[PDB]
This record gives C-alpha cells, sequence and structure tokens, in this order.
C-alpha cells in the first residue's frame, strides 16, 4: 500500500530510473552478441568437444537466457520501476536472473576445477569425460530450477498507490515471508556461493603452481646445462646430469600447451615425447662418459643436448610460459567477477532481508540495488573467460576485430 | 483490519520483578510490523521497541521485547518506579493501522484501608439552589473499590456521581470521590444519610454517616 | 533533537470545520512521512491519516474517509488536518507523529491538542465550601472538601491557599454528565491546623474568565 520513505525515494530516484537502464543497456549490447558468438563457436566451430567447452557453452547459455529479457528490464526502470507485462512474466525475469546468478558460479567451479584437474591428474577419455560433463550440466540446470521454486511461485508484484507504480522483485509484496526469504538467501550464500568459491579459488592455487612447476623443470634443465659447461671437477658434472634427468622425466609426464585438448594417445602428443626420448638418451650418453672417468669428453655431450633442445624442445616447451600467463589472467578475470558480481550480491542479499526481518526496513536498500545491477556484469566478463580457455574462441574473437 | 488485544489491560507489579505483557492479533502479522509505545499521563506516547525486538534511542537495556507471528510480548528484566505507565502495541501490516488496548502498569504496595469522610451540602449551596452530598475515600490499595449511597437505609442510584484518580507518585496509593446530587425541596424531607464502602481490607465496609441538626 | 507542537482544538460546534497546525523542527520535513493519531477520553489510540513525504498522497480509514483532509506544506514546515461535518465521537486528543519507515513507524511524537466537540454553552463555575459536621473536630487529622459543579468547558485551576499546600491533597478529575463538568478535591490537615487559620480554596476558569475564592467555615 505504501513503502518506507527510504525505499520510495530510491524507487523515484535517478539511481533506478537512469543509472540502472544505462548499465543494463550496455550489458545488452555487449553481452548478447559476445555470448551469442561464443555459444555458436562451442556448438558449430569447436571440433574438440572437451568438458571445458561444454561448461562454457552452458555459461554462455545462462548469460543469453537472462540478457534476452533485458529490453523489458530496461523499459521497466526507464518508466519509474513500473511493470505492466504481468505477474508470470515478472517471475520469468526473476527466475532467469537468479538462474544465471547461480549457474555462473557453479559452471565457473566446474570449469576451473576441470582445467586444474587436467594438469594435476590428466586422463584420456575425451569422449566419455564429455558425456559426463553434459550430465553434470543437466544436473546443475535441474537443481537450480528446483532451488529457484520459492522465487517462481511467490507473488512478486505489488501496486504502490503513493508511487502509482507496479514494482517487480524490488518490493516484497508479503512482508510476512521475510523470515523464509532470509534463511533461503543465507542457505544459497553458503552452499552455492562460499562453498563453490572455496573450490574455485583453490583450483587456481593448484593450477597456477603446477604451471609454474612445468616452468621449474624447464628452468632446472637450462640451469644445470649452464653449470656443466662452466664446471671443472667430475662430481659437479655427475650431479648436474642426474638433476637434469629428473626434471626432463617430470616434464615428459606433463601436458604441453601447443597441443592442449589433444589426447595423450594422439600423434601430435607423441612428437613432444619423441623429442624428450632423444634428449633423455643424450643425458645417458653423457653419464656413461662421466661414470667411466672422462670429464672433458660428459662436458662435450652437453653441447649436443643444446642442439636437441633448440630443435624439438624449444618448439613444444616454447610456449609454456605463455600458458602460465593465460591462467593468471584467467584467475584475475574470475576474481574480479567474484569481487564485483558475486560477493556484493550474496553478502547484501543476506544483509537486506536480515534488516527487514529485524526492523522492517533496510538502509542497505540502495547498495542492494547497485549490487544486483553490477551482478549482471558477469555476462560481460564471461567473454574474457572463454578467451583465456577456448583456443577456437580466440580465432573467432581476433578475426571479428 | 487486524484486532489487537492486550492481556492484561491492567497489572500490578512490585519493583525488581520480571514484568511480561502480551499483545494478541486476529490474523498473522510480520515480526517487522509490531511496535511498542510508552505513555505517561499528560505526555505523548513515545516509541519504545520497534519491530518486536529492536530498541529505540534512549531506551534502557532492562527492556527486551520478544514474539513473532500471532504472539508478541514486552519483557522487563528489572521492574522500576519510572516503568509505571500505559503500554501500547501498534501494527502497520494492513490498513487501518490499529493500536492495542493498553496495558496499565502500576506499582504493587501494601494493601491500605480507605479513610471514608462524609461532607454535608454547603449552606451557600442550599440557599442558592441544589444540595450535593460529597464523600471522600483517600489512600487505599488496590484500585478495586465500590461505594454505596443510602438515604435512611433505602439504596439511592439517582444523583450518584463518581470520580477516580490514578496511582500516586509519592506513596502509590489510590483515591475515590463520590457525590450525591439532590434539590432543596427533597433534602429537607429526609433525616439520615448513609454511605457504605466495600474493600479487600475487611468484610465489613467503612461507614461514615451524618444526622441533620 | 526532534520536537513537534500541535496548535488548535478547543470548543467546536458539532457539524462544523476546524484546522490543526503541527510545527516541525530539527529535521528535513520533505525527507520524512507524517501522520495524525487521536486518543479518545477512555485513553484508546486510533489512526486518523498518514501523508507520504514525496507529495499529496492521502489515505484514511472507512470511518474517517470523506470528512478529514490532511494538508501538507514542505516550504512552511507545518502539517495541517482539516475537518468537515464534525461529530461528538471526534472528542479526542489529536497527536502529530513523524513516520520514518513502515517498520520504524512513529519514532517521534508531538504533545497533543484538546478537542471538545460540544454545542453546550460557556457556563460559569460554582464553588461550594465543604466542612466537617457539628461538634466532630475530635480527630488527629481533619479532612476538608470542595465542589466545583456546573461548568463548561474544562479545565479549571484548583489550588488550596494559592498553591501553598500540596501534602495530602487529592484533586479528582472532572466527569462529563448532562453537558456540565463536576470537580471535587480533598485536603487532609492536622487537628491544630484547622480551624486555627483560614484554609481557603482558589478556583479559576479560563474560557469564561472567572476567578472564585471560597472561605471554608465549620458552620
Amino acid at each position: 500500500f505504501s513503502v518506507d520513505e527510504f525505499s520510495a525515494s530510491v524507487l523515484t530516484g535517478k539511481l533506478t530510473t537512469v543509472f540502472l537502464p544505462i548499465v543494463y543497456t550496455i550489458v545488452f549490447v555487449v553481452a548478447l552478441p559476445s555470448n551469442g558468438m561464443a555459444l555458436w563457436v562451442f556448438l558449430f566451430r569447436t571440433k574438440k568437444k572437451a568438458p571445458a567447452v561444454i561448461y562454457m557453452a552452458n555459461l554462455a547459455l545462462a548469460d543469453l537466457l537472462s540478457v534476452i529479457w533485458f529490453p523489458l528490464k530496461i523499459a521497466y526502470h526507464i518508466h519509474g520501476n513500473n511493470w505492466i507485462y504481468g505477474e508470470a512474466l515478472c517471475n520469468v525475469l526473476i527466475g532467469f536472473f537468479y538462474a544465471n546468478m547461480y549457474c555462473s558460479i557453479l559452471f565457473l567451479t566446474c570449469l576451473s576445477v576441470q582445467r586444474a584437474w587436467e594438469i594435476v591428474n590428466p586422463m584420456g577419455h575425451s569422449r566419455k569425460k564429455a558425456n559426463i560433463a553434459i550430465g553434470i550440466s543437466l544436473a546443475i540446470w535441474l537443481l537450480i530450477l528446483l532451488v529457484t521454486i520459492p522465487l517462481y511461485v511467490v507473488k512478486q508484484t505489488i501496486f504502490i498507490p503513493a508511487l502509482q507504480i507496479t514494482t517487480c522483485h524490488d518490493v516484497l509484496p508479503e512482508q510476512l515471508l521475510v523470515g523464509d526469504m532470509f534463511n533461503y538467501f543465507l542457505s544459497l550464500a553458503i552452499g552455492v556461493f562460499l562453498f563453490p568459491a572455496f573450490l574455485t579459488a583453490s583450483a587456481y592455487v593448484l593450477m597456477i603452481r603446477a604451471l609454474a612447476d612445468l616452468e621449474d623443470n624447464w628452468e632446472t634443465l637450462n640451469d644445470n646445462l649452464k653449470v656443466i659447461e662452466k664446471a671443472d671437477n667430475a662430481a659437479q658434472v655427475k650431479d648436474a646430469l642426474t638433476k637434469m634427468r629428473a626434471a626432463a622425466l617430470d616434464a615428459q609426464k606433463a601436458t604441453p600447451p601447443k597441443l592442449e585438448d589433444k589426447s595423450p594417445d594422439s600423434p601430435e602428443m607423441k612428437d613432444f615425447r619423441h623429442g624428450f626420448d632423444i634428449l633423455v638418451g643424450q643425458i645417458d650418453d653423457a653419464l656413461k662418459l662421466a661414470n667411466e672417468g672422462k670429464v672433458k669428453e660428459a662436458q662435450a655431450a652437453a653441447e649436443q643436448l643444446k642442439t636437441t633442445r633448440n630443435a624439438y624442445i624449444q618448439k613444444y616447451l616454447e610456449n609454456s610460459e605463455k600458458k602460465r600467463k593465460r591462467a593468471i589472467k584467467l584467475a584475475v578475470t574470475v576474481a574480479a567477477m567474484y569481487l564485483i558480481c558475486f560477493t556484493p550480491s550474496n553478502l547484501l542479499l543476506v544483509v537486506h532481508y536480515f534488516l527487514i526481518k529485524s526492523q522492517g526496513q533496510s538502509h542497505v536498500y540502495a547498495l542492494y540495488i547497485v549490487a544486483l545491477c553490477l551482478s549482471t556484469l558477469n555476462s560481460c566478463i564471461d567473454p574474457f573467460v572463454y578467451y583465456f580457455v577456448s583456443h577456437d574462441f580466440r580465432d573467432h574473437a581476433k578475426n571479428a576485430l | 483490519q487486524i484486532v489487537l488485544t492486550q492481556s492484561p489491560a491492567i497489572m500490578s507489579a512490585s519493583l525488581g520483578e520480571r514484568v511480561t505483557m502480551t499483545c494478541t492479533a486476529s490474523s498473522s502479522i510480520s515480526s517487522s510490523y509490531l511496535h511498542w509505545y510508552q505513555q505517561k499521563p499528560g505526555s505523548s506516547p513515545k516509541l519504545w521497541i520497534y519491530s518486536t525486538s529492536n530498541l529505540a534511542s534512549g531506551v534502557p537495556a532492562r527492556f527486551s521485547g520478544s514474539g513473532s507471528g500471532t504472539s508478541y510480548s514486552l519483557t522487563i528484566s528489572s521492574m522500576e518506579a519510572e516503568d509505571a505507565a500505559t503500554y501500547y502495541c501498534h501494527q502497520f501490516h494492513r490498513s487501518p493501522y490499529t493500536f492495542g488496548g493498553g496495558t496499565k502498569l502500576e506499582i504493587k504496595r501494601a494493601d491500605a484501608a480507605p479513610t471514608v469522610s462524609i461532607f454535608p451540602p454547603s449552606s451557600e449551596q442550599l440557599t442558592s439552589g441544589g444540595a450535593s452530598v460529597v464523600c471522600f475515600l483517600n489512600n487505599f490499595y488496590p484500585k478495586d473499590i465500590n461505594v454505596k449511597w443510602k438515604i435512611d437505609g433505602s439504596e439511592r442510584q439517582n444523583g450518584v456521581l463518581n470520580s477516580w484518580t490514578d496511582q500516586d507518585s509519592k506513596d502509590s496509593t489510590y483515591s475515590m470521590s463520590s457525590t450525591l446530587t439532590l434539590t432543596k425541596d427533597e433534602y429537607e424531607r429526609h433525616n439520615s444519610y448513609t454511605c457504605e464502602a466495600t474493600h479487600k481490607t475487611s468484610t465489613s465496609p467503612i461507614v461514615k454517616s451524618f444526622n441533620r441538626n | 533533537e526532534v520536537i513537534l507542537v500541535e496548535s488548535g482544538g478547543g470548543l467546536v460546534k458539532p457539524g462544523g470545520s476546524l484546522k490543526l497546525s503541527c510545527a516541525a523542527s530539527g529535521f528535513t520535513f520533505s525527507s520524512y512521512a507524517m501522520s495524525w493519531v487521536r486518543q479518545t477520553p477512555e485513553k484508546r489510540l486510533e489512526w486518523v491519516a498518514t501523508i507520504s513525504g514525496i507529495g499529496s498522497y492521502t489515505y484514511y480509514p472507512d470511518s474517517v474517509k470523506g470528512r478529514f483532509t490532511i494538508s501538507r506544506d514542505n516550504a512552511k514546515n507545518t502539517l495541517y488536518l482539516q475537518m468537515s461535518s464534525l461529530r461528538s465521537e471526534d472528542t479526542a486528543m489529536y497527536y502529530c507523529s513523524r513516520q520514518d519507515y513502515y517498520g520504524s513507524s512513529y519514532d517521534y511524537w508531538g504533545q497533543g491538542t484538546t478537542l471538545t466537540v460540544s454545542s453546550a454553552k460557556t457556563t460559569a463555575p460554582s464553588v461550594y465550601p465543604l466542612a466537617p459536621v457539628c461538634g466532630d473536630t475530635t480527630g488527629s487529622s481533619v479532612t476538608l472538601g470542595c465542589l466545583v459543579k456546573g461548568y463548561f468547558p474544562e479545565p479549571v485551576t484548583l489550588t488550596w491557599n494559592s498553591g501553598s499546600l500540596s501534602s495530602g491533597v487529592h484533586t479528582f478529575p472532572a466527569v462529563l454528565q448532562s453537558d456540565l463538568y463536576t470537580l471535587s478535591s480533598s485536603v487532609t490537615v492536622t487537628s491544630s491546623t484547622w480551624p486555627s487559620q483560614s484554609i481557603t480554596c482558589n478556583v479559576a476558569h479560563p474560557a469564561s474568565s472567572t476567578k472564585v475564592d471560597k472561605k471554608i467555615e465549620p458552620r
């Protein structure tokens, strides 16, 4: 019938009627074609069909299924927060809003863990692992469809006589359900926010370090090689070759960056390991001379090791440092998405309903609105995610501009 | 239109007691809509506990309201002298925004006997016109009291005027005043004027009567 | 910090029109919603009208609607409440209140304004000295009474010996009966106090402007 003064000022203020439709318009122009093309690439241009592509396809799908409703969302705010399209259509927008909110987090957790898991403990069932990833996506989609039930089924529109407007979502029509609303958004903020954030952050912890460990093995290989050429005694040559061998065997076990989604049984992957077999064999040739007593002769074999390193190794292990940089930028991209889109929203969602439950009004109402607005930016940050993960997306991204 | 009932409407409590007062509603109201107000005689009813639990500025820590849905209550940990005021519960859930009955809080003291003193109509009043028989009852506990006007044994209901006072600030005792309105022509026709006063102090009411001349 | 004062009221003829002014200070009037709440003689509070801070957004309950018109003035910082076709049920203490939020309700209240909707003529008060009966003065404490009958409208300033004494003084409130208020007051004094010195009663009426002082005599 009549809301609190603080809410009524916000619902008539420029923050909702000017700032919001502008930001939302930007998101519409930016996010719709970007995710539109990304979804197209993952379906009709990606011939790898790896579990990472599948997660990113649903991520783009979650983005699209929300941004398409933005023209009605923009029009709503421009006309002073007044909904004239019906209660059912309001609950649609509300549904797909919270759906993309939570699908994004869950699909980010899947993608981040999956990509980190292919580095720590890689497997070789690209076809089976894909089918699994599809099933997981269906499971996620249905679990969210079920969890967003108390948002679809409840009256989300109210006519405010003093404001002469019909608000959608922004005003709770039944102030008696605040108790239920509080617990609900507190459950999600823990189980669908913090818990996936914990799994997301630690995934990059293991991913980055391992990509710095591949850098360590390449570094140790180049460091010990320089020691042999400068060494004088037999003990300095014998130990440096044993250390260079251990680093070479560990680097062979790891997956190269040029051939990412290429299975460990593929002929391209065999070429990378072939260069290592010539390299390891040459360390064995040097050790044989070192064990017999020939120091200056061990030393001459290291010069042959530089020839194999510049022809086969500095072609595949050539761009492993570029792969490390992509993972970092990805970790930055994700962190910004959490810092801007996820954390301000979930935190305030609890805060907002907590105050309405305790006092009947919340002074964080303006922050709650700004938070919900900035949360939609995730679909604008999502294309940067596809750029650092998908190799096929980069081609279509670069060719377009 | 939600009906708010305050149980009890009047209650006596001694200093240092765990004072509790309920506010019942017809339909279900949100915990975010029930607010409490304290009102001292003469002064305006000021905000005390907003949205069943949260306390207003300058409100002592001894107050801690609890309750949600249909059941709502104001709780005082330590009863004080300044707490003696009327308490109202307000709802803003559905128009009309109804107010509670009012729980009149009073200080519980030792039960006192009323000092009944009768007064005959003034000579200045009798000569001018009418004749009012005034009877005063001062310092008694509790507020529960009943006076009876009798003219020569016969019970009189006509002309009986009753006035009551609130609890005192100095000794917390109650007072009552009863007046019997009669005319110059009917006052002369009678001789004795009886006045009975029933109280919880004794089974036999305190009677103060006078004889004409 | 925040203080509100009500102006108007008084004796109004039933079926007329009156205006009530509510002065505001310490805050931004436009930034907060305002409301009027009445209190019946039986000390029972009732909602009258609430106006939104943005603009002219009025709402009254079924019983109030169609008569009362809550007027708002942001530039003058004074709240109004105009009435039409007044009834005897309107006889209540009208309080002004600032509604901050729906969940915060009326955080700041006014003081109140007395409204006595009656057609009853301005009647002068009659003071009568009441004293103990013949030869009965043989008591430790002697009680003395006074009666103010047949006066309209209320209130009356009653003080024993120009407010020199208050110990054992019980001033009873007036009860409306047959359009004439009736007041009584009892004073308990020592045996040596009366009839030693004159124990007179000072009664004053503001509306009719009548000041009467009656000497209490044993005969």
